[PDB]
């Protein structure tokens, strides 16, 4: 908190604790799956689903692997980005539009071609 | 270490037989729940015939995901089992239902007014009105195993 | 003769052709032979009796239910907890009329016997 | 298993290279010469014989490990103990699937032989189907029984500890059960219904036990004769746990 | 059974028995839970889970660590407890009636303070 | 198909299928029966229980065992065998009449005797 400010802190934990808790559930939803888990855990499981396929990024020297070009995100979009994914705010999406992406606009631009 | 993954292996080796048997388990009661079905489908429509003149248990994928949906959707937009009324807040029916089980919440249902079906194994999609209730019953116990 | 259809609603029990069917119904005492007028009528707690061509008349109960009756030579009734006589024995129906809605089924098993 | 951990001491003293798990090269070759002198000799040499009875200590079941292995592939079978099944209630342990022997039916008397010939085959189908039991009245006829069969038998050869049985005595006692002379009577009380029985027999009916003895057969009369001593002794036996019952 | 007697071994390996049979279903519980069990399986694991907790007791020697102290429990008070938990006399107490006592007397005592 | 030729692999790999299938339905048979199977499913059945059957043939060496001489099949014989079962041809005959023979021509004499 000292360094990098308490709501990067805040943020940066919050996402660690969800994708914790996702990894924890692996054994169970391995055999049994998604359904047999409760009305908070299964929210849970697909914000962290949705966070891991955000965490994705195309990258400026991967032109030749992926095809498209790569992008840079600041620190300020980042933040609020990740913000609004662990209050819920992008339930409704797809998983496909956190697939690959940069800046919150080209995940809804990606939202409205699926 | 070992100890843990042959400990993993005993786990994971019990759990498979438990899984296929309450796999084929289940393929018993969907043949006795059809073959009910066979006898009471005759009897309503004698019933109409006569008129025209005039889950508890778990472990079933996204059996309850489905109907929950659709239920929720429908009431958002015009607007019996431990699992469904659980939903809802925040039973004891027998896999194979009588009539003497839906007997009292229809006559109930009735004087109220007074005053899931099964197309294939992996495909469900979510005085005369005391036989609706139980037809349906028979279709969403088939659609359940 | 008439294809008297005895169904429950749990399962089909009968589909023989009985030559006439006697039973007790809220309007009266109604005998439906061969070549009647299609009617519609409700029964009361009470037994009835079947007779076909060869071997003795079976005598069976009918707690609630209806009768049916059409043009086509089709007798059909259903009941919803109908017992025959077989092997009921226990005649708990005599000590079960301590109950209203207990009795009214009583009655209808009673009356069999 | 000791012995050979002894050899492995001498052997790194005298400053003999060291192989798998530290032992020298003839570890096996140790077993093998003790082992092999174990032997049935010809009618020529006499015809005597000198059975061997060798013990392995395996590890946390670890029939894998290199000592287990050896001796394994020198001798005719083995008998391999469980601790779970011991923790669980089966003594003797002794683990149905991966237990053999090499000699099978030529080391057993012709009486023993036509009643414990399936024997092994209904109890591989009870584990296979053991899984389905705790379901109880969910299956068909035929499962169901075998699953109440399997749960007998496996009650018939649990046996305690400094009493062993003569051989008449084991094939009446496997006799009652594949027959299915145990399915009235619970499961719980298989054990002393089995003792009670053999008690009977050998008073009363011990022409039963010396006809097997010399005979090495159960006869056609022997068979009528035991069913009617059963249904004597089961409306006899007073059931422990719960009402008696004796046949339907 | 010729040292200690039919008695004491009958108790002893009863209680193994039941003790063996949970830690086999500690893999299917850990997956589905106690809702698949049959109705007898589900006592078993009730009665498994209280013979787990009563064995554990309080040490003369551990006052610093506990706090309470020590309990010595005679060879009659063993065997008749053990007689009655087997046979599923004290299956409407409650599983922290067990925890952390000596003799069969403290258990009621604790049992109706909770 | 390049060593032996196209016809061989046909009817080795079409024989695998049948018994594979029959193999699955163990299962299903073992509790429910032939009686829930479908039509098509019913015959498969018959049939790969009369492969299974047709597949056991008598030993040369097993004179002592079986009593009945031993029988030598060639390819040709072979191949034309399961061709004819796969196809159906052999479904009059009963289960009896493939039990332990070597060429068709006993399978036909073994069929009138029964």
């Amino acid at each position: 908190p000292a360094i990098v400010g308490d709501e990067h802190y805040r943020v940066a934990q919050e996402v660690i604790r969800i994708l914790q808790r996702y990894k924890d559930l692996q054994d169970i939803i391995a055999i049994l799956g998604i359904d047999e888990l409760s009305e908070e855990d299964k929210q849970l499981v697909n914000r962290a689903r949705r966070i891991e396929r955000f965490l994705s990024q195309n990258m400026m020297a991967a032109e030749q692997f992926t095809g498209q070009p790569g992008s840079t995100v600041p620190l300020k979009e980042t933040i609020e980005a990740f913000d609004k994914l662990t209050k819920g705010e992008f339930d409704h999406l797809p998983e496909q539009a956190f697939f690959l992406i940069g800046g919150l606009d080209d995940l809804a631009k990606k939202a409205e071609s699926l | 270490t070992l100890r843990e993954l042959r400990g993993r292996i005993r786990s994971a080796g019990s759990i498979k037989k438990i899984t296929k048997a309450q796999e084929l388990i289940a393929t018993s009661r969907i043949a006795k729940a059809q073959a009910r079905v066979e006898a009471a489908r005759p009897y309503a429509a004698e019933i109409t015939n006569m008129l025209t003149e005039l889950s508890d248990r778990g472990l079933c994928g996204a059996y309850n995901a489905n109907v929950l949906r659709r239920a929720e959707e429908l009431f958002s937009l015009l607007r019996v089992g431990r699992k469904a009324l659980g939903y809802f807040s925040f039973t004891g029916f027998s896999e194979r239902p009588t009539y003497e089980n839906a007997r009292e919440i229809a006559d109930t249902l009735v004087n109220a007014f007074m005053a899931t079906e099964f197309r294939s194994m992996l495909s469900q999609t979510a005085r005369y009105i005391a036989t609706r209730v139980y037809a349906a019953l028979l279709e969403a116990a088939a659609s359940e195993s | 003769d008439l294809n008297v259809e005895i169904v429950a609603v749990e399962r089909e029990l009968w589909s023989g052709p009985a030559t006439f069917v006697f039973t007790r119904t809220t309007a009266g005492e109604i005998g439906i032979l061969p070549r009647h007028i299609p009617l519609v009528a409700q029964l009361v707690d009470d037994a009835m009796v079947r007779v076909e061509r060869e071997g003795e008349d079976d005598l069976r109960i009918a707690v609630d239910g209806g009768f049916l009756s059409v043009t086509e030579e089709t007798v059909r009734i259903l009941v919803e907890n109908a017992q025959f006589e077989s092997e009921i024995d226990a005649d708990a129906a005599k000590e079960d009329a301590a109950s209203d809605d207990e009795r009214t089924a009583a009655w209808g098993r009673a009356r069999l016997r | 298993s000791k012995q050979a951990d002894a050899y492995r001491a001498i052997s790194l003293l005298l400053r003999r290279p060291p192989g798998r798990e530290a032992f020298p090269g003839d570890v096996f070759y140790l077993h093998s010469r003790l082992l092999e002198r174990c032997a049935k000799l010809s009618d020529e040499l006499g015809g005597g014989s000198m059975t061997g009875l060798p013990i392995i200590e395996t590890k946390a079941n670890d029939i894998s490990a290199f000592i287990p292995t050896n001796v394994i592939s020198i001798t005719d079978g083995q008998c391999f103990l469980e601790s779970d099944l011991f923790n669980q209630g089966v003594r003797p342990a002794i683990n149905v699937g991966v237990s053999v022997s090499r000699v099978g039916g030529a080391a057993q008397i012709k009486a023993m032989k036509e009643v414990a010939g399936s024997l092994r085959l209904d109890l591989s189908q009870y584990r296979e189907l053991e899984a389905f039991a705790a379901f109880a009245s969910d299956l068909d006829a035929a499962s169901k029984a075998q699953l109440d069969r399997g749960a007998r038998l496996v009650e018939l050869l649990k046996q305690p500890q400094y009493s062993p049985l003569a051989v008449e005595e084991q094939v009446v006692a496997i006799f009652l059960g594949t027959q299915g002379h145990l399915d009235s009577v619970p499961v719980e009380d298989v054990q002393r219904f089995e003792s009670e029985l053999l008690e009977h027999v050998k008073a009363s009916h011990s022409d039963i036990f010396d006809g097997i003895r010399e005979t090495k057969k159960l006869s056609e009369e022997a068979e009528e004769k035991l069913v009617s001593v059963i249904n004597e002794f089961k409306k006899g036996f007073x059931x422990x746990x719960x009402x008696x019952x004796x046949x339907x």
